[PDB]
RNA sequence: ACCACGAUCAAAAGGGACAAGCAUCAAGCACGCAGCAAUGCAGCUCAAAACGCUUAGCCUAGCCACACCCCCACGGGAAACAGCAGU
């Protein structure tokens, strides 16, 4: 879910006395009257507070994963509307690849933080396929038949025994 | 006997490592104090600008 | 005299855990190229009995030969886990670490 | 030593070390931080290397 | 650069394109027959599979699709 | 190439030698069918 | 040793190792595992070359394979020099 539009900008959230200003100033300094990048910054800060142990450290692998996850969500939201944007499709796919690489590094280095990142961001880590080969019509049909024939043989052997 | 000697060598290296790490900790404390002071100074002025 | 399995002790990385109580482990040895006289890694797959199913994909494990194979391809058992994937304990200092960085300082103890 | 399985690991721990696994199940840990490669070779020769006399007998 | 190789490529391609135009009708029949034989070979491979497996006929509900007919 | 590439490809594989008109034999027997001259 | 204690030698079985060319042979199609069993899981091999085709006796104090053919030889074809000399 997006932060409420009434939320203050990241840059005006700690200035002393921000609660004693007029409603007009509050609107002027909120997410309602800003571009989407400020909303993404607030999302990033929220995720950093929720997940990482030290939210001030932005150079850590977890922080980079959070930032790229927010960027990926932005790209997906863009592409729902812009179906023919090939450049942004490329950017989304490349960002997904980079996040998978960082997740692999995190899993190999810090499993607890890896689990926290996976739960907090709703990411499902998957292992890459072992072989990259075309699944053409002949192979697909043959594999389906082979699975069917194995099932039939299993049924026949169960009947026999 | 050779395994005992190897373990003794490991222990000696561990003591040397503890000494080196203690020195590193001290230097890191000094540098971190300086950087924290600089960070606080920067944040104060940036907050006053946004005020 | 103690076992009929050729490889008595081997170290590998777990590459599969989809079999019940069996870890598929990849072991790499160094083989000399006769022409280039350079050592290259040669890989071999081993099935190791994991009674407690405590092995995860990617961890470095030690396999010990069974006295006799318990199955067609299972000739070993999991002696220990040398490195738990993402949960390495520095053998030299005994402290948790994430890669080259200490998670807990050695001085703390 | 053609029949000894040598395996390398990179940037997994804060410091470098060697570990030998023996047929008896004993494990020998050799810390090598701050040591030159010649020093490491001499140390492993001393602790787990056949002496010259055994080689001459063979 | 050698322009003669580019010229020879031009001549060979132009000569090739003339042949396919001249024998276009013959080629289509040959391709259709080849695809028919291809489909037959694929079916025989599938039949060999279920025959070796033990089944006397195909698995129930299985029908070998035509994966080479346009 | 690099050492990795040379290891992957392995030793060069010289093709089998092509057999000539005598099929790799010193001499052959033959029956004359027709005689003529060529330019 | 012969009475065996065991040595020597060496089968069957189990583990490991091992020719060449073709990837225009790229997928194999049941090739795994756990349980005393019942049964359960859906797995196993493979571009670090599986599966397949073709070629070739080999790593020579020697070794392997074959002994007319049907790999084998109850059985069948049929009547056997790839022992020496010889045709
Ligand atoms: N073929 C694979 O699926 C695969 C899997 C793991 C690693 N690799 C590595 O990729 C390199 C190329 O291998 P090749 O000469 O046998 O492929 P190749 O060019 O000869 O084509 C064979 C198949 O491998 C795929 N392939 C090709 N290049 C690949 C790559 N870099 N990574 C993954 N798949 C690739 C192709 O899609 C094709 O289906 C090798 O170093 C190999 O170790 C390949
Ligand atoms: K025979
Ligand atoms: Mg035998
Ligand atoms: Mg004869
Ligand atoms: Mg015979
Ligand atoms: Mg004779």
């Amino acid at each position: 879910d997006d932060p409420p539009p009434s939320t203050l900008l990241k840059d005006y959230q700690n200035v002393p006395g921000i609660e004693k200003v007029d409603d007009v100033v509050k609107r002027l300094l909120s997410l309602e009257m800003a571009n989407k990048k400020e909303m993404l910054k607030i999302k990033q800060e929220q995720f950093m507070k929720k997940i990482v142990a030290n939210p001030e450290d932005t150079r850590s692998l977890e922080a980079r994963i959070i930032a790229l996850s927010v960027k990926i969500r932005s790209y997906e939201e863009h592409l729902e509307k812009h179906r023919k944007d090939k450049a942004h499709k490329r950017y989304l796919l490349m960002s997904i690849d980079q996040r998978k690489k960082m997740l692999k590094n995190l899993r190999n280095t810090n499993y607890d933080v890896f689990e926290k990142i996976c739960w907090g961001l709703g990411i499902e880590y998957t292992f890459p396929p072992l072989y990259y080969r075309r699944a053409h019509r002949r192979f697909v049909t043959k594999k389906a038949l082979c699975i069917r024939v194995f099932q039939e043989t299993q049924k026949l052997k169960k009947r026999r025994r | 006997e050779l395994m005992a000697w190897n373990q003794a060598e490991n222990r000696r290296l561990h003591e040397l490592r503890i000494a080196r790490l203690r020195q590193e900790e001290r230097e890191q404390e000094q540098r971190q104090a300086l950087e924290q002071a600089r960070k606080a100074e920067e944040v104060q002025a940036w907050a006053q600008r946004k005020e | 005299v103690r076992s009929s399995v050729h490889a008595r002790w081997i170290v590998g990385k777990v590459i599969g855990t989809k079999m019940q109580k069996t870890a598929k482990v990849r072991v790499t040895r160094l083989v000399l190229d006769p022409y280039l006289l350079k050592y290259f890694n040669k890989r071999k797959t081993y099935f190791a009995h994991d009674a407690l199913q405590q092995c995860t994909v990617g961890d470095i494990v030690l396999l010990r030969a069974l006295p006799v194979p318990r199955a067609k391809h299972v000739k070993h058992e999991l002696a220990e886990i040398v490195f738990k994937v993402g949960k390495v304990i520095d053998p030299v200092t005994g402290k948790p670490c994430a890669g080259t960085t200490y998670l807990e300082s050695p001085l703390s103890s | 030593n053609p029949w000894v399985q040598i395996m390398m690991f990179k940037n997994m721990t804060p410091s470098p070390f060697l570990r030998f696994y023996l047929d008896s199940g004993e494990q020998v840990l050799v810390d090598v931080e701050t040591k030159s490669n010649k020093e490491i070779m001499e140390h492993i020769r001393k602790i787990l290397g056949k002496n010259e006399e055994t080689l001459r007998e063979e | 650069k050698n322009v003669l190789k580019i010229r020879r490529r031009k001549m060979n391609h132009h000569k090739y394109r003339k042949l396919v135009k001249k024998t276009r009708f013959l080629r289509r029949k040959v391709q259709e027959g080849r695809l028919r034989r291809k489909q037959i070979k694929f079916e025989k491979d599938l039949r060999r599979i279920w025959l070796k497996a033990g089944l006397k006929e195909a698995p129930e509900g299985w029908q070998t699709p035509k994966i080479y007919l346009r | 190439a690099t050492l990795n590439q040379m290891h992957r490809l392995g030793p060069p594989k010289r093709p089998p030698r092509k057999l000539g008109p005598t099929e790799g034999r010193p001499q052959l027997k033959g029956v004359v069918l027709c005689t003529f001259t060529r330019k």
